[PDB]
C-alpha cells in the first residue's frame, strides 16, 4: 500500500438548468393547451 | 555589477541586538563585517586538482578571515562534520510564498412572447397600456389571469433557481490559488506554468539533493535559481514567479509587510537556526550558557516585540458594475422620458 | 533525584527519554542538539448604506420631478421607495408615473440581487467558523490577579516539576498563587478540566497537542503555538566528557535530514 | 406527486372557508383561489378584509414562507448533487455488435502484438 | 433581516453540519483510541484478527 501510494495518484462548476427549464416549457405548453381548450367556451 | 566597492554603513536588526546582548553579557569587543556574496555556502568541486571546496560564509570562516558566523545558518549534517555548533535560537519550518446571462436573455424573450399572447388573449376575449404596465408589474414584481398567476409561479421558481445557482457560483467553484505544501500533484510533475524556485546555492538545494525521491524538483528549480530572496520578492510582486520554498517566520513578517503575500498550509521540516561557530574554543560553553539564559527569560519575547510580534463581506464583488449599469440605464431612460415629454 | 540522580552520580550513561532543559541541568551534564520543538502551553476549554442613501435620494428626486410633471407622493415617496427596498409587498401607493414604475422596477431588481448578496454574506459568515481565544499567553491580564474578574478562576502545574522552577525563576508571586492551586495527576488534571474542577492547566506543548489530537469531541482548546511561551526543545543528556556525543549528533542530523523524523 | 394533491385539498378547504366568510359577512367568492395562489409567490398583483380570511391568509402565507425555505433547501440539496454520464456499461454493450446501429461510426482498437 | 437570518441559519442547520454516519476506514482517530460508544469487532478466530 505504501508503494501504491508512491506510484499511484487517486484523484477525485458551470450553470446548466436544461431539465428544469425543459419542465418549464412543458408546463407552459400544457397551460397554453388548457387555454386552447377554454377558447371555445 | 560592483566588483570592489566596500563601504562602512549602519547595520541593525535581530542578530545585531542579539550580539549587543552578548557583549553586555560577556567580556569582549567585536568587529561586524559582511560576506562578499549572497550565498550561504555549498560544497562544490573546484575545477583544478578535483577537490571539493566551500564558499560563502563557510569559505570565509574556515579561511581565518572571520571569527563567528552570526547569521540564521541552516543546521544540517554536513556542516557539523567540519565545525561545531551552538544551541539554536530560531525554530521554524518550511512554507511556500504565493500571491492572493444568455439564459436570462432567453427568459426575457420568453416573457415578452408570454406578454404578447396574453395581450392577444385579452383581445379575443369579449386596455392596451393598462395591460402593458400590468405586465411590467408582473414580470419583475378573467382567463388571462390564470396564465398570469401560473407565470408568476414560473417567475418565482426561476428567480429561486437563480438565487440557488448564484450561491453555487460564489461558494463552491473557487479556484485554488493555494498549493497546500509539497503534496500538490501538479508540482510533483511540474511544467512551465507553476514556477517554484529557491535561492541559488542554498542549503535547501542540498537538503532536496539528499532526497532522491523528488529529483524532478531538483531538475526544475535549477532553471530559476535566484541570487537573493529580495530578487524572489521582486519577481513574485511583479507576477513573474508562482511559488517559493522558504522558511516560515520570514515570510510571515513579509506578509505583515505586504498583505498579498500568503504562506501555504503544510508545515514540514521544523528545524532550528543557530550561530555559526568554530571548533573547540573557550567561546563555546560561556556563549551557549548565555544563549540558554536568553532562552529561559522573556528576552526572546522582547526581540519578538522589536520585529517579530509587531505587524504592519465587502459586497462589491460583481454588483459595482451592475450599479453602474443601473445608473447608465436610468440616464439612458431619461432620453426616452424626453420622448414622452415631446409625445404628450 | 530521578534521571538527574542516575546520570550525574554516574549510575547510568545517558538519558534518551524526555527531559526539559534549563540552566543548572546544562551545568551539571552536557545535552545534545535539540531535535523536537517542545515548549510550554496552557490548556483551556460602511459606504454601502451611504451610496444606497445617495442613489435613494436620486431616485426619489427623479420620481418627485416626474410626479410634479405628471396624489400625495411628493413627501411620501420615501416610504414607498424604502419599503420596496426590502421587497415585502407593503401596500403604499398605486404607481402611475412611467419613470417611477421603470426606475423603481430597476431599483427593485437591484434590491433583489442586493438581498441575494446579503444572503451570500450570511453564508460566508457561516462558513468562516470562529475560534475565540480568551487568554493570549503568559502576559495575560488574567494572569495578574483573578480578583480583577468577579469569578476567581484557578490553574495549577505538575508537582516537583521544572515548570515550577521556571515559574519561580520568572514570577515568585505566580508560585504564591499556585501554592493554593496545586494538584497531583496529569490524568487527574485532565478529568478536572473536562468535568469542571479546574479552569486552565499549565503543561508542555506537544503532549497536550497529542492529547487534544485524540480527545473525544475536542472540547479543550490549546492556546497558540508557543508565542507568549518558552518554546524550548528536547535533547539527549550525556555526561561531561563522553566520546559518544559526536556520533549521536551525526545520527540525529541524519534522522532529521531525510524526513524519517 | 402527492404534494400538489394535498396542497389542492387544503386550497379547496381555504376557499370553502372564504365562501363561509362571504356567507356570514366581496367579489372573492371563487376569486379566493386567485389572490390565494398569487400571495403564495408574493407577487403583489392588483386585499383581505375579513378577520377569518386575514388570519387564514397569514397562516397559509407563513406556510408558504417555510415552503419556499424548504424549496431553497431542495435547491441546495440538488446543488450538492453532481453526476457523470456513462455510455458504455461493459462488455455487454450494444456498441459491441455493429457501429452501423449507432449514427456516428465510432472506432476502438488495442496495441499490436498484445495478449489482449 | 429576521426572516433573512432565519433562512440563513435553517440552511446552515440542514446543509453543512451533518453528523458523521461514515467512518472512512482505519484512519479515524476516534477508532485509534476507542471507548464504549463505537462498538466494533469481528468474527472470533478469523484471519482478519491474524
Ligand atoms: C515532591 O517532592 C517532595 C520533596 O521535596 C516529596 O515530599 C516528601 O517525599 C518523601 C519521599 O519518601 C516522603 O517520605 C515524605 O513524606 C514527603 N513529605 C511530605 C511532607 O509528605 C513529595 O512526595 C514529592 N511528590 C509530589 C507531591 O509530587
Ligand atoms: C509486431 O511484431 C512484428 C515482428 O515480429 C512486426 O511486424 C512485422 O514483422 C515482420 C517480420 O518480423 C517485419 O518484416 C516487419 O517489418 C514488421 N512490421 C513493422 C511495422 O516493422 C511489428 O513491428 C510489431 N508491431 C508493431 C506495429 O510494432
Ligand atoms: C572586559 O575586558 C576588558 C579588557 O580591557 C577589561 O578592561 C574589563 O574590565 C572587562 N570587564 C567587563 C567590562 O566585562
Ligand atoms: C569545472 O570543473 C569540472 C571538473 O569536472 C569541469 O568538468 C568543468 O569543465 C570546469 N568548468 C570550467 C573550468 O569551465
Ligand atoms: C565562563 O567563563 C569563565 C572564564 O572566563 C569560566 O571560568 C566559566 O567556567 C565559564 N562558565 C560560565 C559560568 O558561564
Amino acid at each position: 500500500e505504501e508503494l501504491e501510494t508512491l506510484w499511484l495518484t487517486g484523484i477525485c462548476s458551470s450553470q446548466l438548468d436544461i431539465d428544469n427549464m425543459a419542465g418549464v416549457f412543458y408546463m407552459l405548453a400544457a397551460a397554453m393547451a388548457l387555454s386552447l381548450i377554454t377558447f371555445i367556451w | 555589477g560592483s566588483p570592489r566597492h566596500t563601504v562602512p554603513q549602519c547595520c541593525y536588526g535581530f542578530c545585531i541586538d542579539l550580539l549587543i546582548k552578548l557583549a553586555r553579557t560577556m567580556n569582549f569587543t567585536y568587529e561586524v563585517h559582511l560576506v562578499a556574496d549572497g550565498k550561504f555556502g555549498t560544497q562544490e568541486r573546484v575545477n583544478n586538482s578535483n577537490k571539493k571546496e566551500w564558499n560563502g560564509m563557510m569559505g570565509e570562516l574556515l579561511s581565518g578571515q572571520a571569527d563567528m558566523i552570526v547569521a540564521p545558518l541552516t543546521i544540517n549534517n554536513e556542516r557539523a562534520q567540519y565545525i561545531e555548533f551552538s544551541k539554536p535560537f530560531k525554530y521554524q519550518g518550511l512554507t511556500i510564498l504565493v500571491k492572493k446571462s444568455t439564459l436570462w436573455l432567453l427568459v426575457g424573450l420568453s416573457v415578452h412572447v408570454v406578454a404578447v399572447m396574453l395581450y392577444l388573449l385579452d383581445r379575443f376575449s369579449p386596455t392596451l397600456s393598462s395591460a402593458m404596465w400590468f405586465s411590467w408589474g408582473v414580470l419583475l414584481n378573467f382567463s388571462a389571469r390564470i396564465l398570469g398567476m401560473v407565470w408568476a409561479g414560473f417567475a418565482m421558481i426561476i428567480v429561486a433557481s437563480y438565487t440557488a445557482n448564484l450561491a453555487a457560483f460564489l461558494v463552491l467553484d473557487r479556484p485554488e490559488e493555494r498549493i497546500t505544501g509539497i503534496n500538490d500533484p501538479r508540482l510533483r510533475n511540474p511544467s512551465d506554468k507553476f514556477i517554484y524556485a529557491t535561492v541559488k546555492q542554498s542549503s535547501v538545494d542540498i537538503y532536496f539533493r539528499r532526497q532522491v525521491e523528488l529529483s524532478t524538483m531538483y531538475r526544475h528549480m535549477e532553471k530559476h535559481n535566484y541570487e537573493s530572496a529580495a530578487e524572489a520578492i521582486q519577481a513574485v510582486r511583479d507576477n513573474k514567479l508562482h511559488a517559493f520554498i522558504w522558511d516560515s517566520a520570514v515570510l510571515e513578517f513579509e506578509a505583515s509587510q505586504k498583505c498579498d503575500l500568503v504562506t501555504t498550509g503544510e508545515l514540514f521540516f521544523r528545524s532550528g537556526f543557530g550561530i555559526g561557530m568554530r571548533k573547540d574554543s573557550p567561546w563555546k560553553q560561556n556563549v551557549s550558557l548565555s544563549i540558554l539564559k536568553s532562552h529561559e527569560n522573556g528576552f526572546m519575547e522582547d526581540l519578538d516585540k522589536t520585529w517579530v510580534r509587531y505587524q504592519e463581506t465587502l459586497t462589491f464583488e460583481n454588483m459595482a458594475g451592475v450599479f453602474m449599469l443601473v445608473a447608465g440605464g436610468i440616464v439612458a431612460g431619461i432620453f426616452l422620458i424626453f420622448i414622452e415629454i415631446a409625445y404628450k | 533525584n530521578g534521571m538527574i540522580g542516575e546520570v550525574v552520580y554516574q549510575r547510568a550513561v545517558m538519558a534518551v527519554g524526555s527531559l526539559t532543559i534549563n540552566e543548572e541541568r546544562s551545568e551539571v551534564v552536557d545535552f545534545s542538539v535539540p531535535f523536537v520543538e517542545t515548549g510550554i502551553s496552557v490548556m483551556v476549554s460602511a459606504s454601502v448604506w451611504v451610496m444606497m442613501f445617495v442613489m435613494l435620494l436620486i431616485v426619489s428626486a427623479i420620481a418627485v420631478f416626474v410626479f410634479e410633471y405628471f396624489s400625495f407622493t411628493i413627501g411620501k415617496a420615501i416610504w414607498l421607495l424604502w419599503g420596496l427596498v426590502f421587497n415585502n409587498s407593503v401596500p403604499v401607493q398605486n404607481p402611475k408615473g412611467t419613470t417611477s414604475k421603470i426606475m423603481v422596477s430597476v431599483w427593485a431588481f437591484f434590491a433583489v440581487i442586493f438581498l441575494a448578496s446579503y444572503t451570500a454574506n450570511l453564508a460566508a459568515f457561516m462558513i468562516q467558523e470562529e475560534f475565540v481565544d480568551q487568554v493570549t499567553g503568559l502576559s495575560d491580564k488574567k494572569f495578574q490577579r483573578p480578583h480583577d474578574y468577579s469569578p476567581p478562576f484557578r490553574f495549577g502545574t505538575v508537582p516537583n516539576g521544572s515548570t515550577e522552577r521556571n515559574i519561580r525563576n520568572n514570577y515568585p508571586y505566580m508560585h504564591q498563587y499556585m501554592t493554593r492551586f496545586n494538584q497531583r495527576g496529569v490524568e487527574d488534571a485532565l478529568v478536572s478540566l473536562k468535568t469542571g474542577k479546574l479552569d486552565a492547566f499549565i503543561y508542555d506543548a506537544a503532549v497536550l497537542n497529542y492529547k487534544a489530537g485524540r480527545d473525544e469531541g475536542c472540547k479543550l482548546v490549546t492556546i497558540g503555538s508557543g508565542y507568549i511561551f518558552a518554546t524550548t526543545g528536547y535533547g539527549i543528556a550525556l555526561q561531561k566528557g563522553s566520546p559518544w556525543k559526536r556520533q549521536i549528533d551525526l545520527a540525529l542530523l541524519q534522522f532529521v535530514g531525510d524526513g524519517e523524523m
